[PDB]
C-alpha cells in the first residue's frame, strides 16, 4: 500500500539529519546513546555516514516511482 | 570553487574509514565504523551505501570517489518537495505539526521528538502548528 510512503519519509529524515548535523549543537546528535562522549572523530564519520544514507534514501525514492 | 582545506578534512575522514590504508573503503570497514557508533546495519544497507558512491562499479570506494561524494551539493529540492507532498493530505502546502511528528517518529528512520521539534521550531511561521514544509525544503538547500 504505497511503497512511496516509507521511502518519502526516509528521504526527508535523512535529508534533515544530513542538514541538522552541520550544527554541532543540534539535538540530532543526542541519538548516539552508546557513546559515552562524542569526540570529533565520531563527528567526521557520522557526517560521512549520514551523507551516504541520504544518497541511498534519494535513490530509493526515485525507484519507488 | 574546489576547496583545499576541505580536501585535508576529507583525507582525514577517509582514513577513519580505511583502516587498511590500502586506499579503499569496503563494506566490512564501513560496517566496522557504523557498529562502533552503535548501529547494526545489514549488508543490504552497507552495499547500497557503497553502490551510491562506487562510481566505477568495482565494489569499493577509493578516495576520489569519496571526494566526489563529499563534494556534491543539494536540484534535489524537487525530490524532497515531492517527498513532503506524499503527506500533504489537503494539498495546501502544509502539514500539521501533530501529523509531521507522527509520520517522522513512526516511519522510515524514526526521528526523535527533539529532532522533530527542531523541524517544527524551524518552519512554523505562524505559531499555530501549521508546518510550512516549503520552508524546510528551502532551509536544507
Ligand atoms: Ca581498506
Ligand atoms: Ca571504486
Amino acid at each position: 500500500f504505497n511503497r512511496q510512503i516509507p521511502a518519502a519519509a526516509s528521504l526527508i529524515q535523512t535529508a534533515w539529519r544530513c542538514y541538522a548535523a552541520e550544527n554541532p549543537d543540534s539535538s540530532t546528535w543526542k541519538i548516539y546513546i552508546r557513546i559515552s562522549q562524542l569526540r570529533e572523530h565520531h563527528r567526521a564519520t557520522i557526517k560521512v555516514i549520514r551523507r551516504m544514507q541520504y544518497f541511498v534514501a534519494k535513490k530509493k525514492f526515485q525507484q519507488a516511482r | 570553487q574546489l576547496t583545499e582545506e576541505q580536501i585535508a578534512e576529507f583525507k582525514e575522514a577517509f582514513s577513519l574509514f580505511d583502516k587498511d590504508g590500502d586506499g579503499t573503503i569496503t563494506t566490512k570497514e564501513l560496517g566496522t565504523v557504523m557498529r562502533s557508533l552503535g548501529q547494526n546495519p545489514t549488508e543490504a544497507e552497507l552495499q547500497d551505501m557503497i553502490n551510491e558512491v562506487d562510481a566505477d562499479g568495482n565494489g569499493t570506494i577509493d578516495f576520489p570517489e569519496f571526494l566526489t561524494m563529499m563534494a556534491r551539493k543539494m536540484d534535489s529540492e524537487e525530490e524532497i518537495r515531492e517527498a513532503f507532498r506524499v503527506f500533504d493530505k489537503d494539498g495546501n502546502g502544509y502539514i500539521s505539526a501533530a501529523e509531521l511528528r507522527h509520520v517522522m517518529t513512526n516511519l522510515g528512520e524514526k526521528l526523535t521528538d527533539e529532532e522533530v521539534d527542531e523541524m517544527i521550531r524551524e518552519a512554523d511561521i505562524d505559531g499555530d502548528g501549521q508546518v510550512n514544509y516549503e520552508e524546510l525544503v528551502q532551509m536544507m538547500t
